[PDB]
RNA sequence: CGCGAAGAACCUUACCUGGUCUUGACAUCCACGGAAGUUUUCAGAGAUGAGAAUGUGCCUUCGGGAACCGUGAGACAGGUGCUGCAUGGCUGUCGUCAGCUCGUGUUGUGAAAUGUUGGGUUAAGUCCCGCAACGAGCGCAACCCUUAUCCUUUGUUGCCAGCGGUCCGGCCGGGAACUCAAAGGAGACUGCCAGUGAUAAACUGGAGGAAGGUGGGGAUGACGUCAAGUCAUCAUGGCCCUUACGACCAGGGCUACACACGUGCUACAAUGGCGCAUACAAAGAGAAGCGACCUCGCGAGAGCAAGCGGACCUCAUAAAGUGCGUCGUAGUCCGGAUUGGAGUCUGCAACUCGACUCCAUGAAGUCGGAAUCGCUAGUAAUCGUGGAUCAGAAUGCCACGGUG
């Protein structure tokens, strides 16, 4: 088959640890990787009013910044399977295996 | 913001999710277009009044779950723009750096 | 408008209307539904509306059905400026 | 003028954020009201122990909070027995299973919510705010940090017309963004009303 | 203006002519950034002032450009709350800008049916020295002539 | 070989390959009068090829997205001026002086808060 | 003065009328009796008052302890009640204006002065000289984000130059060139060349370059001023209420209407209106959600139902524009207010008081007195698109591109 891994963070050191460190137990384990690529990066704007009362003008606009990454994997031996499940991530990355 | 706004809240939203989306039946399903178009709608109609002035989502006013403000509410963090400002600033919110393009 | 599957009514004044279809008339009908439509089964009823403070006596006529309760009680009092 | 909060506009640059987890949108109020509820907690129970920061990071269903504090043998108490009862009651507010760490603070003095809270406690102990306020800033000028200015604010000394005086020692330049500057804030409740203090510090750039 | 004294923006000639003045003259033209209706007004104003009364087009556009042209206009001068009409001469950057700004301003306020035979018409009139957009040009001529004295 | 160049204007994106000899120019697999019904948009990406000649020396098979009329226009003017200049490099510094060259970097400025455009400012009253 | 309010039919809601409660709607502690939940019963506008069914978790270290309910007596709860002229926090404003100060020295009996003034220069208390000053700090600039050029890496859901094939759609084989995506790096410093200048700092001009002198835009707001704004976000000193200024419910109100003002939208047309045909975007949102195809309806919509937690699916066929035809300067084939009739959808519920659709109606208005506002370039002007709030409900607000 082909294993489809997707990872997003709030961060884009640590999303890009996370994908050299996926990318590199996969051949280490011996399988062809396809990929990393990065995703369009979702960013979500946010605009608030400041004052307490009035001042409707007087604003902050903040964002969140959502980074993606794709690997896709050629060789999907046993050996890769139990390598990058039990593998050590960080608290910001999200993932989500596709098979 | 006067602690009985916030039971009243409170209450609407436990007694929301008591009845409804479990027993939205009595219109999703007998107010259809087949054979129930007879006086069994109709007695549906009348049904739906013996629950609660509450049970129904559109009475929830979603506020602040901090300060309990009703306006100037963001839906993705549940708190009012006071405080979601206020705790932005202290780094609390993942993410969240002011913003400029 | 609403739609056209099912006029509304409440229900506590479907069945006072009822018990004053059989046992005749009766004192004014005092009632705070504002939003419910006038059916044929209420002709010559007197029902007393309430508009905020009072309970305004309507007498039912045909050219009433179909129209609401609150329509013949006026909420608001205003009669010139000055 | 207003002047921006100096860590806000310092997140990504310099300063790291205080939670460092992930959400989707249906999962990030739930645990933005989870992480208040125990940094709520938290606060009002090691109040005598000195907490500077608490950082709480979530990976896949856990939670795992660090406690910065100056002083650490009272947040672990005798051998361990004191953080159960705190992990044994933070995972009954997060819901998840709960791990706590606990990070000591070298140099009380040059952390500016430990500051801030010296002087609002020296404020309710009935001590005159001048010599509050020089003393922090001389204990943290003599320790190497770069800069400090203190600031309180609100009917000093029982006086009925409220006033704002600070103190500045060392280079603060709050324009820069290269610049290692700590900053909070605490307020102090005393019989004539709430005073507010602010401190800043400065460690250097980059 | 105080202090940035500025140079100037280039533009594109015509394409139908390769003429910037009439580049110029489309933009002046132009109402709310619309540049293909103007160009459409203008060339089909070119054509029948060229195919009725008389050819060679753009020859006969500058023959009624030079008729509205003026060569010394009036500018305030405050003194002390008293303030002199002094005739002063009109750069030649600034004497197409008015001329062709008057011609405009003249062809808007007729009461013919389209807006390319208004300005042919006001065209044709300022060919033969006639019109509005020419009496602009002498009302302006007088004012100046009767303030010569303060030279 | 082919010899390739792009160029960008406000907000398009076109590619551009060159292929010696004749006077076909195709832009999104259609021709030039078919495109572009604006006359001002045929000339200016005619323009880099009158100040070299090219009778019907140069094929041009150029494809482009995003933008308007005028975007797209400039943006293929670029494209051609920088697959010309790929191709013999002898023609840089008379493509200079035509401003052909340059990158136009005027971009649309930003909604700014408390403002209805990006400089128009709401009606002012004293009072 | 389209301000709090990023969205008042009920709710929100703080106001009014009426119906009701008094350790309470919300919290801790005590005693007693009931495990919680279930789901129907008649009155009432509703809050509130009256039967059946049922649980029994858990160790009992077997008295019961832990969750949830009812009743009783108190400490107490509760207050969007008053004081922003008792406060904290936050915000406006002069003003992104170039300023505001201190140490030590010196001068003056002293308040104070000097530095910070002077000659030049700069966007800048910017820099260079001179000088009883020598230094330093907060500001300025830079460090940050974005936009404009190139290089490297990776190549799907994005791309199609060279190839094969094709149902002629990158759609298949395939390619890693190109567009693009997002990580890393390079680039602009008055660096170079003339000239002017006090052998200065700096100015004008030129080359190269994608970009030239702060390249464009944003974020960033010094000491302070106005007892400026907010006790109704929150917090808080004092005062006041405590069978009510607290609490629950139904209906009404915040939408009234002789008038005056502020901010907008649409017009008064021919650079246009209508009809048919046909091009070229960006940036976003989406699971109690976005919802295609097909069928029905003139239409708003309805039925059925695929796909999509998304460079894949959907919202979603951009409009100005261009081509052809018609109207021919009129209160009009301009304008679409008002009112009548018939509907759709959301929602317990559209009477007061929703949005939209169809048919009919077709006011004022023909460019606006005195006066007054915004804008220096991708700006103004004009044309569409998206989002937050949100069940439904933008001419407002916040964003995005086209023409220019
Ligand atoms: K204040
Ligand atoms: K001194
Ligand atoms: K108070
Ligand atoms: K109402
Ligand atoms: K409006
Ligand atoms: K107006
Ligand atoms: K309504
Ligand atoms: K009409
Ligand atoms: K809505
Ligand atoms: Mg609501
Ligand atoms: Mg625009
Ligand atoms: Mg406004
Ligand atoms: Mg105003
Ligand atoms: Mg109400
Ligand atoms: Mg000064
Ligand atoms: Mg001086
Ligand atoms: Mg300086
Ligand atoms: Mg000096
Ligand atoms: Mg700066
Ligand atoms: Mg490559
Ligand atoms: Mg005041
Ligand atoms: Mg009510
Ligand atoms: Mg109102
Ligand atoms: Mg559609
Ligand atoms: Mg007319
Ligand atoms: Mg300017
Ligand atoms: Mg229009
Ligand atoms: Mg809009």
């Amino acid at each position: 088959q082909r294993i489809r891994i997707r990872l997003k963070a709030f961060d884009h050191r640590l999303i890009d640890q996370a994908t050299a460190e996926i990318v590199e137990t996969a051949k280490r384990t011996g399988a062809q990787v396809r990929g990393p690529i990065p995703l369009p990066t979702r960013k979500e704007r946010f605009t608030v009013l400041i004052s307490p009362h009035v001042n409707k003008d007087a604003r902050d606009q903040y964002e969140i910044r959502t980074h993606l990454r794709l690997v896709d994997i050629v060789e999907p031996t046993e050996k890769t399977v139990d390598a990058l499940m039990r593998l050590d991530l960080a608290a910001g990355v999200d993932v989500q295996i596709s098979l | 913001a006067k602690q009985s706004m916030k039971a009243r809240e409170v209450k609407r939203v436990a007694l929301a999710d008591k009845y409804f989306a479990k027993r939205a039946e009595l219109k999703a399903i007998i107010s259809d277009v087949n054979a129930a178009s007879d006086e069994d709608r109709w007695n549906a109609v009348l049904k739906l009044q013996t629950l609660p002035r509450d049970s129904s989502p559109s009475r929830q006013r979603n506020r602040c779950r901090q300060t309990g403000r009703p306006h100037g509410f963001l839906r993705k963090f549940g708190l009012s723009r006071i405080k979601v400002r206020e705790a932005a600033m202290r780094g609390e919110i993942p993410g969240l750096k002011k913003a400029s393009w | 408008r609403s739609l056209k599957k099912g006029p509304f009514i409440d229900l506590h004044l479907l069945k006072k209307v009822e018990k004053a279809v059989e046992s005749g008339d009766k004192k004014p009908l005092r009632t705070w539904s504002r939003r419910s439509t006038i059916f044929p089964n209420m002709i010559g009823l007197t029902i007393a509306v309430h508009n905020g403070r009072q309970h305004v006596p309507v007498f039912v006529t045909d050219e009433m059905v179909g129209h609401k309760l609150g329509e013949f009680a006026p909420t608001r009092t205003y009669r010139g400026h000055a | 003028g207003q002047k921006v909060h100096p860590n806000g506009i310092r997140l990504g640059i310099v300063k790291p954020w205080n939670s460092t987890w992930f959400a989707n949108t249906k999962e990030f109020a739930d645990n933005l009201d989870s992480d208040f509820k125990v940094r709520q907690y938290l606060t009002k129970e090691l109040a005598k122990a000195s907490v500077s920061r608490i950082v709480i990071e979530r990976p896949a269903k856990s939670i795992r909070v660090t406690i910065h504090t100056a002083r650490p043998g009272i947040v672990i108490g005798k051998k361990g027995e004191d953080v159960e009862k705190l992990r044994k009651v933070v995972a009954d507010i997060a819901g998840v299973p709960a791990q706590i760490n606990i990070a000591e603070v070298r140099k009380p003095e040059l952390d500016a919510k430990l500051v801030a809270d010296s002087i609002t406690s020296q404020l309710e102990r009935r001590v005159m705010f001048r010599r509050a306020m020089k003393r922090a800033v001389q204990n943290a000028m003599r320790l190497g940090a770069k800069g400090i200015k203190v600031e309180v604010s609100g009917r000093l000394g029982g006086a009925e017309i409220a006033r704002t005086e600070w103190y500045r020692e060392g280079r603060v330049p709050l324009h820069t963004l290269r610049a290692d500057i700590d900053y909070n804030t605490s307020e102090a409740h005393t019989t004539y009303g709430v005073i507010g203090v602010k401190v800043w510090i400065f460690k250097g750039e980059i | 203006p105080r202090r940035r004294v500025i140079g100037q923006r280039k533009i594109l000639p015509d394409p139908k002519f390769g003429s910037e003045l009439l580049a110029k003259f489309v933009n002046i033209l132009m109402v709310d950034g619309k540049k293909s209706t103007a160009e459409s007004i203008v060339y089909s104003a070119l054509e029948t002032l060229a195919q009725r009364s008389g050819k060679s087009e753009l020859e006969a556009f500058e023959v009624a450009l030079e008729n509205v042209r003026p060569t010394v206009e009036v500018k305030s001068r405050r003194v002390g709350g008293s303030t002199y009409q002094v005739p002063v001469e009109v750069r030649p950057v600034r004497r197409n800008a008015l001329a062709m700004r008057w011609i405009v301003e003249a062809a808007r306020k007729r009461g013919d049916k389209s807006m390319a035979l208004r300005l042919a018409n006001e065209l044709s009139d300022a060919a033969e020295n006639k019109g509005t957009a020419v009496k602009k040009r002498e009302d302006v001529h007088r004012m100046a002539e009767a303030n010569k004295a303060f030279a | 070989n082919q010899y390739y160049g792009t160029g960008r204007r406000k907000s398009s994106a076109a590619r551009v390959f060159i292929k010696p000899g004749n006077g076909k120019i195709v832009i999104n697999q259609r021709s030039l009068e078919q495109y572009f019904g604006r006359e001002t948009a045929r000339m200016v990406v005619r323009q880099p090829l009158e100040l070299v000649d090219m009778v019907e020396k140069l094929d041009l098979y150029i494809t482009v997205k995003g933008g308007g009329i005028s975007g797209q226009a400039g943006a293929i003017r670029h494209g051609i001026t920088r697959a010309l200049m790929e191709y013999d490099e002898s023609l840089r510094s008379e493509l200079r002086k035509a401003g052909f060259v340059t990158r136009d970097a005027r971009q649309v400025e930003r909604k700014k808060v408390g403002l209805r455009k990006a400089r128009r400012r709401p009606q002012f009253s004293k009072r």
